[PDB]
RNA sequence: GCGAGAGCUAACUUCCGUAGCCGAGAGGGAAACAACCCAGACCAUCAGCUAAGGUCCCUAAAUGAUCGCUCAGUGGUUAA
RNA sequence: GAUGUCGGCUCGUCGCAUCCUGGGGCUGAAGAAGGUCCCAAGGGUUGGGCUGUUCGCCCAUUAAAGCGGCACGCGAGCUGGGUUCAGAACGUCGUGAGACAGUUCGGUCUCUAUCCGCUACGGGCGCAGGAGAAUUGAGGGGAGUUGCUCCUAGUACGAG
RNA sequence: ACCGCUGAAAGCAUCUAAGCGGGAAGCCAGCCCCAAGAUGAGUUCUCCCACUGUUUAUCAGGUAAGACUCCCGGAAGACC
């Protein structure tokens, strides 16, 4: 099951009607869910109650609770993905708000991020994707991962810093 | 979009640097702007232009009114151009540039009733190993009991030519403003002395 | 992808997860990938 | 012996399509168009009301709008003259979705065809008020 | 249809047995439709009740009542 | 009281269980070349020699030289080589007249389209006055193929 | 087809159960041509303008703007 919700300092859940709105210090992040299931603050912490116990209600339960915790941990501290480029000559740079990679292809790949999401590069062979919504950061990083998937023979490509890859090796 | 009306003059042979170029001469004469179509008034954006002059006697009362409103001179040819809103009264100078790719349109020369061999590039048949169907004649019009009909659209003998034809991406070889002329590389459709519609490349490369 | 009309359990790593009304299989080993269309 | 009619009346109705399941809405319109409660109650002629539909774009469809609801409309000699469109894809013509569901539940003869003149569909709310200089007696579905 | 042979426990197949219909049988139903389902037309009526079948609109009559199921348009193309 | 029968030609269109080209997954996928399965029917799918041949074999190319349906699609569209008329021959069978599992040479393919259908083209009337002209686009049709070379780069990869 | 993000049922895991992204010579649109008989017959500009006729001939008849007829021709065409 899914039941306890930790809500530190700047939390302001205004869950009126179907719009289960969450305002905080790290901008205003809204999240929509079912009205058939109950959700409100019980003094200090939060709780998401379910009515029926068949299966359709059970499935939406664990999902609704994780998503609110995600939106809570979001406006609290934030979300940040650490990506690592690998292979000879592979490198990334910054052109204003856009990320520019030079990863083996004849032309250089450019990625302009959507709203609320920010690109960052410490050393040119490392990418950092940071923003509000977990999904948008999840996607944007996956699009960067898509630019070059690590191959089964050398692992050349975009990987998750401390990511483990199995190596087939032919010749 | 940015277009004009002219007359096909002829074809000549011309050189640019060391290479010969077949050219179609177009007199893209001055075009009075006679009606401005606005979304506010007509429901779409366009310009009604005019072409060859008409003697005032030859012009009927309703057309006189239409011209007098814009205060022009009566024409004979009137065409619209969508999304082209110029100022003044339309001439090729500054409209077309030497080198610019254009879309020449006209009415093909009409060849009247033409049978399947000329009209559709058929094949006809044997000229000798026993025939009654010697060259032109289509073959089978259909199949058997099944679509006991003949396919709609079936390529057949009919009136060939005298249709609207647009020729895409033609080079603007030379321009002689004042002479109101424009040299175009290649062949524009229709006969000499015919109406032509030169415009911006429909979708350029 | 080995499109077998009879997808069965091969080893303790295959996870039978349905997709758009069809039986699909997601596993760690690339050869183990089984589908029905 | 049995009673026959007149025509001095031509009732105009204003049904709202908003959130009503398509066929469920359709039924109401087709019945009010033919002669449901019927003035003099006769079938040799049109006793029906002039239904005016509003909020066509906001109409409801169940499990599948994306899948299943496909409007097959096959053109001239079918030399692959087979055209099909999803109900979602009818964002082009919301008015033809209601129109070509209601005609589907109407008689099909000389008279039946005459009856599609009575239905007047619009996607808007305040903008349909075009054919709204005669009567505007609003009747809800159920 | 049921009971068998022949046939591939094929055929709108063939050859018997047995019942019913069509043949010679109109009317309702089964979209349409000899045979299936209901039912055997003496004539007239701008009367009434029912059968099989039905009661969202095309199309007569509950968009009926109650407790459930399925979410695949299954319903409204068969198996290991 | 007759639904002309093989092949060719002509003319097409359609299924996809896809020959090419497009997108993918797995590979005993290093790369390059493949294998195999999935999605996909938009277009494309060469010219000859032999045979009546369809088929098939060969020559020379190709991205590829797909398999099927449409009365083994199409003879009121053409051919008439094959088969199934009358002559004649050979082999064979029959005492014979004749005959075939055959083989061979020859052997008339019927000017006028009424309806539907199809291609073009007009006349009528409608579109709430009689007219000249410019038009929006609901809808519909056409089109849709592909190689090779260079650059990236002698880079990635590979011991080479 | 396929690859993925967020992610429960199943305290993990999962591209799915609710949601979201990407993805084909195919789909719709774009390109060229027809197209308001689109009887649902659309829009815009301009012109002419309210003529005459006894309850004995209940709408015909002069006319406007405009066109046709005829003639001479045509890179239009069988004829139109
Ligand atoms: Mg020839
Ligand atoms: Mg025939
Ligand atoms: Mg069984
Ligand atoms: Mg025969
Ligand atoms: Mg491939
Ligand atoms: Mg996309």
């Amino acid at each position: 099951g899914k039941q306890p919700i930790a809500v530190p300092s700047g939390v302001t859940v205004n869950a009126q009607d179907g719009v289960f709105k969450v305002k905080g210090p790290k901008g205003e992040l809204t999240v929509p869910y079912n009205t058939e299931l109950t959700v409100r603050q019980d003094g200090d912490q939060l709780l998401v109650e379910r009515p029926s116990d068949a299966q359709k209600h059970r499935a939406l339960h664990g999902l609704t609770r994780t998503l609110v915790a995600n939106a809570v941990k979001g406006v609290s501290d934030g979300y940040t993905i650490n990506l690592e480029l690998r292979g000879v000559g592979f490198r990334a740079k910054l052109t204003g708000k856009a990320l520019e990679m030079n990863i083996g292809y004849s032309h250089p790949v450019i990625i302009e991020p959507p709203a609320g999401v920010t690109f960052a590069v410490p050393e040119p062979t490392r990418i950092d994707v940071s923003g509000i919504d977990k999904q948008l950061v999840g996607q944007v990083a996956a699009n960067v991962r898509k630019v070059r998937k690590p191959d089964a023979y050398h692992g050349k490509g975009v990987r998750f810093v401390g990511e483990q890859i199995a190596l087939k090796a032919g010749k | 979009m940015k277009g004009i009306l002219g007359t096909k003059i002829g074809m000549t042979q011309i050189w640019k640097n060391d290479r010969a170029i077949p050219v179609t001469v177009v007199l893209a004469g001055p075009c009075p702007i006679v009606q401005r179509k606005t979304a506010q008034t007509d429901g779409y954006e366009a310009v009604q232009i005019g072409y060859a002059p008409k003697a005032e006697r030859k012009v009927n009362k309703p057309m006189q009114g239409h011209f007098a409103k814009a205060g022009v001179a009566p024409t004979r040819i009137l065409r619209e151009f969508r999304g082209f809103a110029p100022d003044g009264d339309s001439v090729n100078v500054d409209i077309f540039a030497e080198g610019e790719k254009i879309d020449a349109t006209g009415t093909s020369k009409g060849k009247g009733t033409q049978g399947v061999m000329k009209r559709w590039n058929f094949a006809g048949g044997p000229a000798s190993h026993g025939s009654k169907k010697w060259h032109r004649r289509p073959g089978s019009i259909g199949q058997r009991k099944t679509p006991g009909r003949v396919y709609k659209g079936k390529r057949m003998a009919g009136h060939m030519g005298m249709e609207r034809v647009t020729v895409q991406n033609l080079e603007v070889v030379e321009i002689r403003a004042g002479e109101n002329l424009i040299l175009v590389k290649g062949a524009i459709p229709g006969a000499n002395g015919g109406l032509v519609v030169l415009r911006s490349a429909a979708k350029a490369s | 992808m080995k499109v077998r009309s009879s997808v069965k359990k091969m080893c303790d790593n295959c996870k039978v997860v349905r997709r758009h009304g069809r039986v699909l299989v997601i596993c760690s080993n690339v050869k183990h990938k089984q589908r029905q269309g | 012996k049995t009673y026959i009619p007149k025509n001095d009346e031509q009732n105009w109705v204003v049904v709202d399509a908003s959130g009503v399941p398509l066929g469920r809405l359709a039924t109401l319109i087709a019945s009010r168009i033919r002669g449901k409660h019927r003035p003099d109650f006769t079938p040799n002629m049109i006793q029906g009301d002039f239904v005016v539909v509003i909020n066509a774009a906001q109409v409801a469809l169940t499990g599948k709008k994306l899948d299943d609801k496909v409007y097959t409309r096959y053109t001239g000699y079918q030399g692959g003259l087979k055209t099909e469109t999803a109900r979602e894809a009818l964002s082009k013509h919301p008015e033809r979705v209601i129109e070509h569901a209601v005609f589907g539940m109407l008689p099909k003869g000389r008279q039946g065809r005459a009856m599609h003149t009575r239905l007047k569909v619009y996607a808007g709310e305040t903008h349909p008020h075009s054919a709204q200089k005669p009567q505007v007696l609003k009747t809800q579905p159920l």
